[PDB]
């Protein structure tokens, strides 16, 4: 079995996904990297 | 066996799209958005478990 390719689809509307608390991931020197916060 | 069938492919596909791979890992905290992305994708494709 395999899906007809419409992962495209699957994708769009993941995002139609559309409560923001991200993470911080590294830090350091007055720089911090931020997961999350899909909407910045 | 057949859960090895299922699974196996379902690797397969996973690794030579690696596109939504990236999505269905990205450690954000609700995991529904990505539960319903694979299951959107694969329901009718496999057994249950």
């Amino acid at each position: 079995t395999i899906p007809a390719d419409d992962i495209q689809s699957a994708i769009e509307e993941y995002v139609s996904s559309f409560e923001e608390v991200g993470t911080v991931v590294d830090a350091g020197d007055g720089i911090a990297h931020v997961e999350g916060l899909p909407s910045v | 066996t057949t859960l090895a069938g299922e699974l196996v492919s379902v690797a397969r596909l996973l690794d030579r799209e690696a596109v939504v791979t990236r999505y269905l890992t990205v450690p954000a905290e609700d995991a529904t958005p990505r539960i319903r992305l694979i299951e959107r994708l694969v329901s009718g494709k496999v057994g249950a478990p």
